[PDB]
């Protein structure tokens, strides 16, 4: 995983109402996401998913070339009858160790 | 948690207030991030004025040292919860139990 | 005279002027280095001021004059993060201002 | 600051680290390259090490 | 030689550029009460010369020093015109003392002297003229190579 | 330049001659603005230049007048430096 | 140029002319600018009016400075100062050079003085 844009968020140390996680604990649980890409070399994927349940990894809009590999892994649980969250998941290929300040 | 554990934590953890512990025993009604929602049970319960227990978690907040005190929700949802248990993870603490 | 908070500035470029409001204050969330500026203070230095003469020569010939000065809110050197959270508290009987 | 080790050194020779280094000879930076010409007068050479 | 506008726009440009490296000054002077005498009263000359940012001083200065790196006079007497803001009577009368009796043979005859301080205003003009010309295409394309 | 440090008791005329004006009153700056007064702690006519090179109303603006004092205060012209050891 | 017998009667003519009309004498219809005046507060000030509007017409800028000397009665030195203060950068071969900036006061007391010279010169015959 490269990057994510979830919708309603100025930003990673705030809220989102309608989720019982923080937004932290949800992208490092995007950080151990596994997925498997074949015929690009990036690629976005999104997530569009409401009502009270565990969020999985099925909720993604799948695609021919990109494939997920642990369908069972959660991100978090909708606890509001009405909310949702979109994010927008950017992957990439790449070797090795990358933080995020070393970039650009 | 630390594996090696001393049987203190839950009594330091329990008496430091950066933990957000259950006043009365009742049922979780609705869990949130920001805010947790507690029906309250019968027998507790006071006979005038019925209501429930809304108990409202610090976010985000200077220290006084400048470092991040944060409380997180440790409890899940249609859940009995006991008068005096733990319901908020403060900072440095796990499920009732002080952890450095 | 008074001091005042807005965008208005003499003599920095567009780059620091990217990252704030209409106000003059960098929005929740835009990430900043050392450096940047928080929020554009300036001073009017040479504000007049004066008696009705004045103000009908200003009406006469315009309110072209007194403007000058700098003392903008400045990231310290070497230090970078995020903003979370603006606070803005007004002395009363003072115009409060649109991010307030 | 505060030391640390790194065994790979020879004994007449000692770590710095590279921002203490860059701070403390900024003359000595602005002796050169007004030498090599890469900035003719000083306020550039200012805005290059910064 | 150059034109009206071109010497209007590129000479806002050069001013702000020597007010810009005249800030880079070594030191100055003040004190420790001036400063408390100074916020509550109105001083009348504002001395603060405006500037640019420091991307265009550095990039223009990057420019002149592209041109300009080849005649250290006619740099030198760039930043006197600019820099310290000086005249062009006063460095004709600062070049004067010291012009250097190099034996320049005249239409008069040959002499040992300086060339007049009636001599040196166009002198230095000719410099300038020339200079601000050569370098005007220079930068007027280098701020549409940034853009 | 300097050999040897000596000292002594300090005559009184000694004392006379070190100074270059008395002390009379007991304020030492504004408060309502913020100037130095005719004759009290912080004084520039007994001092010298609060500013650097001009005289506190501002009489000698430049560095031509470099040498003569000021009338509308009666200042001597000279840096600022001069008041650290008057 | 005008002589100082002129520059004495004609300025007692706006003298009692500026004292007629800025009691609010006059009305909207001699000028716009007369009425912008009115907006910020007999035969002889009308016939005078007309003079004065007839002749100053064009300008209005020095009309209103004409206005806030003899009308309100104000100092030419605050007139000069305001005008020093609205100031702008312009073009002048100066005692520094021929170099852009906003000019000094005296030029300002200068600028003041012409353009009263010639203001009054251009009334006179009127
Ligand atoms: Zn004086």
């Amino acid at each position: 995983v490269t990057e994510v844009e979830i919708d309603g968020v100025l930003h990673e140390y705030s809220t989102k109402e309608g989720v019982q996680e923080d937004i932290l604990e949800i992208l490092l649980n995007l950080k151990g996401l596994a997925v498997r890409v074949q015929g690009k070399d990036e690629v976005i994927l999104t997530l569009n998913k409401s009502g009270i349940g565990p969020v999985t990894a099925a909720d993604i809009t799948h695609d021919g070339d990109v494939e997920i590999v642990k369908p069972q892994h959660v991100i978090c649980h909708l606890t509001d009858e009405n909310a949702s969250i979109s994010m927008r998941i950017k992957v990439q290929r790449g070797r090795g160790y990358v933080p995020a300040s070393t970039r650009i | 948690k630390p594996l090696v554990g001393t049987g203190m934590e839950r009594a330091v953890a329990v008496d430091s207030g950066v933990t957000a512990v259950a006043k009365r025993g009742g049922v979780v009604q609705y869990v949130d991030a920001s805010r947790i929602v507690i029906k309250v049970n019968e027998d507790e319960m006071y006979p005038g004025e019925a209501g429930i227990d809304i108990y409202n978690l610090t976010k985000y907040t200077r220290s006084n040292q400048n470092t991040c005190i944060n409380q997180m929700p440790c409890v899940s949802l249609g859940e009995p919860v006991e008068r005096g248990d733990v319901l908020a993870d403060g900072p440095s603490t796990d499920l009732g139990e002080l952890a450095l | 005279g008074p001091e005042e908070i807005t965008a208005d500035i003499p003599n920095v470029g567009e780059a620091a002027l990217s990252k704030l409001d209409e106000s003059g204050i960098v929005y929740i969330g835009a990430e900043v280095t050392g450096g940047d500026i928080l929020v554009g203070k300036v001073t009017p230095k040479g504000e007049t001021q004066l008696t009705p003469e004045e103000k009908l020569l200003r009406a006469i010939f315009g309110e072209k004059a007194s403007d000058v000065k700098d003392s903008s809110l400045r990231v310290p050197n070497g230090v970078s993060g995020t903003v979370i959270d603006v606070q803005v508290f007004t002395r009363d009987g003072v115009e409060k201002d649109k991010r307030a | 600051s505060v030391i640390t080790v790194g065994p790979y050194l020879r004994l007449h020779q000692c770590g710095l680290p590279k921002k203490m280094a860059l701070e403390l000879f900024k003359p000595f930076i602005y002796g050169k390259l007004e030498l090599r010409g890469l900035a003719t007068t000083i306020k550039a050479a200012k805005k290059m090490v910064e | 030689n150059l034109t009206k506008e071109q010497h209007e726009w590129l000479n806002g440009w050069l001013e702000l550029w020597g007010a810009w490296v005249y800030s880079g000054r070594l030191e100055k002077r003040m004190s420790s009460v001036i400063a408390k005498f100074m916020e509550s009263v109105e001083p009348g000359r504002v001395m603060t010369r405006p500037m640019c940012n420091d991307d265009d001083g550095m990039l223009i200065s990057q420019v002149v020093d592209s041109v300009m790196y080849i005649d250290k006079k006619a740099f030198g007497i760039l930043l006197s015109y600019y820099a310290h803001g000086s005249s062009k009577h006063a460095i004709a009368s600062y070049y004067h003392r010291v012009a250097r009796p190099r034996k320049m043979l005249c239409r008069g005859g040959g002499r040992i002297q300086k060339p007049s301080l009636a001599t040196c205003r166009r002198e230095v003009d000719e410099i300038l003229n020339a200079s601000l010309f050569m370098i005007y295409p220079v930068l007027d394309s280098a701020f549409k190579n940034r853009k | 330049e300097f050999d040897a440090i000596k000292i002594a008791l300090a005559s009184p005329d000694m004392i006379r001659s070190w100074s270059f004006g008395e002390v009379k009153k007991p304020e030492t700056i504004n408060y309502r603005t913020f100037k130095p007064e005719r004759d009290g702690l912080f004084c520039a006519r007994i001092f010298g230049p609060v500013k650097d090179y001009e005289c506190l109303c501002g009489k000698y603006k430049r560095l031509k007048h470099r040498g003569v004092i000021c009338e509308k205060c009666g200042v001597e012209v000279t840096q600022t430096k001069v008041r650290r050891e008057r």
